[PDB]
RNA sequence: CGCGGCACAUCCACCUUGUGGUGGGUGUGGGUAGGGGAGCGUCCCUCAUUCAGCGAAGCCACCGGGUGACCGGUGGUGGA
RNA sequence: AUGCCGUGGUGUAAAGCGUGGCAGUGAGACGGCGGGGGAUAAGCUCCGUACGUCGAAAGGGAAACAGCCCAGAUCGCCGGC
RNA sequence: UAGACGGUGAGAGCCCGGUACGCGAAAACCCGGCACCUGCCUAGUAUCAAUUCCCGAGUAGCAGCGGGCCCGUGGAAUCCGCUGUGAAUCCGCCGGGACCACCCGGUAAGCCUAAAUACUCCUCGAUGACCGAUAGCGGAUUAGUACCGUGAGGGAAUGGUGAAAAGUACCCCGGGAGGGGAGUGAAAGAGUACCUGAAACCGUGUGCCUACAAUCCGUCAGAGCCUCCUUUUCCUCUCCGGAGGAGGGUGGUGAUGGCGUGCCUUUUGAAGAAUGAGCCUGCGAGUCAGGGACAUGUCGCAAGGUUAACCCGUGUGGGGUAGCCGCAGCGAAAGCGAGUCUGAAUAGGGCGACCCACACGCGCAUACGCGCGUGUGAAUAGUGGCGUGUUCUGGACCCGAA
């Protein structure tokens, strides 16, 4: 039987600490920081270049401003569904959820990237204008 | 496979069957020593503590001028340069549990008791003492009916209490109810004996 | 605690669907009379962040 | 865990301070100022056992060339003897032969002084 | 250059033909800042096992061992 | 004359390049050859040099002697050139 | 139902105090029930009417100056102060981020309110991969004492004989102190200077060397002397004994020859007459937090992965979908979407998707491969743990000013 003297980590897993300034045969008196100037005592601060103007005030901002009020869609595929669904049917956004397609408790959109081959007859919000071709194309319906 | 059922002072009645996805999983070692070491991470207490130097008493005022005394600077008596000054790095109060997941922790105590149950190490009991008061010798004679071997985890249920008195100070017997199962617990016994009310409880919330 | 990251340089820079660290150009925004077309249409848009500077920017990111 | 010092820290004190037993003064007796001295020794012992190849080979030409003016000639033309004849004895044993049996090492100088060149001044 | 020990890289052979091992060539192996790899010793806990008032630890000495940190044996002292 | 860029052959394991982790360094020194400053002084000072050594290189020679000449120390040998 | 823990002359479930488990309260206190007692209520209700009155005043609002809100005076709402000015009672008034209109929501300038949360001088019961006398509280010991300071203040050092004191009767030397002999004890190689008893440092004894030599004090070569073991005949008392010498071998010492410029730090370069170190013992410097950040080793699940607070349990076990990351990008944005922005462009460019390694074939192309089915069944992916490196915020490797 396994016991609790045959358990042992995976080859690789734990390795070993570096423990640092102690003695010459390791990282020695130093410890790996050499200087005599700010290295050896302080860090240096990231936005800090020397002393000119850094890279974040040299450059201009980006340009634009950000939507308050941006609806976002979470994004199914044409294609998707022909792989998730290949016998057709009825496909909700609740249908969708629980096929790992889709996030929960969000507006759902098909675009139209893929190869439907199957009739379904799909209910969303806001379809693509290549996806309501590939639907009615292979046989079904879209509806809002 | 299979488990017949034995009885206190007396003869095999039934059988259960063990059901092959939860006691013939092969066991992973290097996820077993994770989860067990996972345990006694979360079994240590951490109160171990010293002061630094800002929390030693005394120890504010400079003790001499800096220059020209022919001393070394000191700046302050408890510096951890001085006997009774300040510990640096020292421990201070920790805990130590892990946010090992769920998946992990049940395939583990799957496989440490498909090792058992694949090495005749399951038994099955109706109940530990035939009465209603407890007795350690009745409940001790027939463990050892059972198993020759020094640890043995009896896992029986919550409301049976004559059964879990009368295995209480026996030395090597461990107790723990059937939805508090762990792989620790049963990577240190030889023999996990399960009550009949007790497996059948484990299989159910585990289907 | 918790990492803040830094305001200065996530109004400056921003990421691609692949990964890439895309900036804005400078020498645009006022004394445009004497830049001949060439040159606004040369610092119009948005390039790569270099080689040398993505790993200062992208710990500023993060 | 509190960890005491002494049981690991006293394991390299016993042995430096045995390897130090008869130098004079704080050298034998303290710590540190014996194993300054223990870089010192072990560099100038190695030092000293690439150098005593040549020391004795050194030891060696002294006596083959005192041995040989005795037999009038000198090493020189002695080592070119040897090499001339195909004798591949080595100066260590060519130094030992010379004391413990004279009359062999006679025997060598003239295998040595026969395949000599009749003129050696002239060129090859 | 000769004779003998070690280590690393690479190549050629195989044994579950790289998780590796064995064998045979050739090459390489001064080193500060610094980078990478692999280990020794002290202490505490868990499981397993084994010693100990017929003498544990700690200490002292002598004799030995390892490529290094270091180790082992035997004896004296000692008392868990 | 050299040097530089391209290309075709031939040679040469530990070259080159791309992208990540972790650096250290950013006080140099003398010697050869080319030049500036200085008085064509300096163990002067400032540059050039797929130049060298020291830095960070032990061993042999230069009496001694970081930088010059020879030579790059895995360990052992009371061998040889 | 007791194998907790401690004691007892050495590791005790059965020797002791206890433990599991049970039993117990004059009185005081606390909690609750039932009474006394104390209060409260027994006239409104319903319909219709719009005629009136009321619905918290030096208040709201407005302005000036300030405070605070993510919001540093800004286009600055909502909230608070001080100064001036100063309404209205429902068709009223206030808020919905300047403001106006419509609409929705709510009734300021009166009061009270449990539980969920924070804390521990103190009491009781436990616990530790916490400390074990330079540690742990400054304080195991006269401890905030001794001592220092006019004062506010600062602030030490100091534990262990043995199982039992059986703490050495008596005799000797000595004024005593201290010892010697006796005696006690398992042991004074435990004697109130007391467990073990390290090093520096200080003696005594003994082996070898050293008073004509210039020594970073060692190292290699090397004679002799001393010591203790062994090979060959001899003292053959021969089992002896090793008795002395010859040979070898350990251990100690070192006449004499050669070579040889301390360690650290810091420097172009230090034996340096640059710095630090009298010596020994003990202590004295990359740590910890966090679903942080980037990168990696490794494990689980996998187009998904994973919970947080919380809930239930004797625990490390089981629940818990809120959320986070992956799942489609492009654009200032509206937006559109395998594309999309710019543009007059069906122009080019940016960013983002996009397999020919391949069977049949489709107009086929010298055989080549453009386009699409069935795959020939192409080669990929994330995310949660735990290691490790760097890193961010904290004293952040440690010590040090004026
Ligand atoms: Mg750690
Ligand atoms: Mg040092
Ligand atoms: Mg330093
Ligand atoms: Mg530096
Ligand atoms: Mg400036
Ligand atoms: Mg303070
Ligand atoms: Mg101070
Ligand atoms: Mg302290
Ligand atoms: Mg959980
Ligand atoms: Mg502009
Ligand atoms: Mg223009
Ligand atoms: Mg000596
Ligand atoms: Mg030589
Ligand atoms: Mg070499
Ligand atoms: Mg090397
Ligand atoms: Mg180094
Ligand atoms: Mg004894
Ligand atoms: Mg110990
Ligand atoms: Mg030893
Ligand atoms: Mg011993
Ligand atoms: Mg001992
Ligand atoms: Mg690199
Ligand atoms: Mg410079
Ligand atoms: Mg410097
Ligand atoms: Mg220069
Ligand atoms: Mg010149
Ligand atoms: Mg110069
Ligand atoms: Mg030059
Ligand atoms: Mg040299
Ligand atoms: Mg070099
Ligand atoms: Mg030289
Ligand atoms: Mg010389
Ligand atoms: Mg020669
Ligand atoms: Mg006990
Ligand atoms: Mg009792
Ligand atoms: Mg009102
Ligand atoms: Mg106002
Ligand atoms: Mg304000
Ligand atoms: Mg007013
Ligand atoms: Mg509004
Ligand atoms: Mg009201
Ligand atoms: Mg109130
Ligand atoms: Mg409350
Ligand atoms: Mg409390
Ligand atoms: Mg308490
Ligand atoms: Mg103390
Ligand atoms: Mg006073
Ligand atoms: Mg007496
Ligand atoms: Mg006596
Ligand atoms: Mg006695
Ligand atoms: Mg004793
Ligand atoms: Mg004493
Ligand atoms: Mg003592
Ligand atoms: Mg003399
Ligand atoms: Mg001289
Ligand atoms: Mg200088
Ligand atoms: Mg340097
Ligand atoms: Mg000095
Ligand atoms: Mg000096
Ligand atoms: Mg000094
Ligand atoms: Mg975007
Ligand atoms: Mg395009
Ligand atoms: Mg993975």
């Amino acid at each position: 039987t396994l016991k609790l003297h045959d358990l042992r980590p995976a080859r690789g897993s734990k390795i070993a600490r570096t423990r640092v300034g102690r003695g010459d045969g390791s990282k020695g008196k130093t410890a790996g920081r050499g200087t005599k100037g700010t290295r050896a005592r302080k860090q240096v601060p990231v936005t800090f270049e020397g002393g000119q103007m850094p890279i974040h005030m040299r450059l201009p901002k980006l340009k634009g401003f950000r939507n308050r009020f941006r609806t976002e869609y979470e994004i199914v595929n044409v294609g998707d569904i022909n792989r998730l669904f290949p016998q057709g049917g009825a496909v909700g956004v609740d249908d969708l959820v629980a096929k790992g397609a889709v996030r929960k408790n969000a507006l759902v959109k098909v675009l139209g990237d893929g190869k439907l081959t199957a009739k379904v007859d799909v209910s969303a919000h806001k379809f693509s204008g290549s996806a309501r071709a590939k639907i009615t194309a292979a046989g079904g319906s879209a509806t809002e | 496979l299979k488990i017949d059922v034995k009885t206190p002072a007396g003869k095999v009645d039934g059988a259960i069957e063990l059901p092959a996805e939860l006691f013939d999983v092969p066991a992973n070692i290097a996820l077993m020593h994770q989860v067990v070491t996972a345990q006694r991470a979360a079994a240590r207490q951490g109160t171990h503590s010293t002061k630094t130097r800002g929390e030693v008493s005394g120890g504010g005022r400079k003790p001499y001028r800096q220059k020209g005394t022919g001393r070394a600077r000191q700046g302050s008596t408890r510096a951890p340069q001085f006997t009774g000054g300040g510990v640096v790095h020292g421990p201070k109060p920790r805990d130590y549990s892990q946010r090992t997941p769920k998946k992990m922790i049940a395939a583990a105590l799957r496989g440490a008791l498909s090792d058992r149950a694949r090495n005749g190490r399951i038994h099955a009991i109706t109940e530990l003492v035939e009465g209603q008061n407890p007795s350690t010798k009745s409940a001790r004679a027939f463990l050892a009916s059972l198993t020759e071997r020094k640890q043995v985890l009896v896992v029986i249920g919550r409301s049976d209490e004559a059964g879990a008195k009368s295995v209480r100070n026996l030395p090597g017997v461990h107790i723990l109810a059937p939805d508090q199962l762990n792989t620790y617990d049963v990577l240190r016994a030889d023999d996990v004996v399960f009550s009949v009310e007790a497996l059948n409880a484990y299989i159910a919330a585990n289907t | 605690p918790k990492a803040k990251t830094h305001s200065g340089a996530s109004k400056r820079f921003r990421r691609t669907g692949t990964g890439k660290i895309v900036r804005q150009k400078a020498n645009r925004r006022h004394l445009l009379e004497h830049k001949p077309s060439t040159r606004t249409r040369r610092l119009d848009g948005r390039t790569v962040v270099a080689a040398n500077d993505t790993k200062r920017v992208t710990s500023l990111l993060n | 865990a509190r960890v005491k010092r002494a049981v690991n820290a006293h394991k390299k004190r016993r042995s430096i301070l045995k390897a130090s037993r008869g130098y004079r003064g704080q050298r034998s007796r303290l710590y540190r100022k014996a194993k300054e001295q223990q870089l010192h020794s072990l560099n100038y012992a190695y030092r000293d056992r690439r150098a005593r190849k040549g020391e004795f080979r050194k030891l060696w030409i002294a006596r083959i060339n005192a041995a040989a003016r005795l037999n009038d000639i000198t090493y020189n033309r002695l080592i070119q003897g040897l090499k001339a004849a195909g004798v591949e004895v080595d100066r260590k044993n060519l130094a030992d032969i010379a004391i413990s049996d004279p009359a062999a090492f006679t025997a060598l100088v003239d295998v040595a002084r026969a395949a000599l060149p009749e003129d050696v001044n002239a060129p090859s």
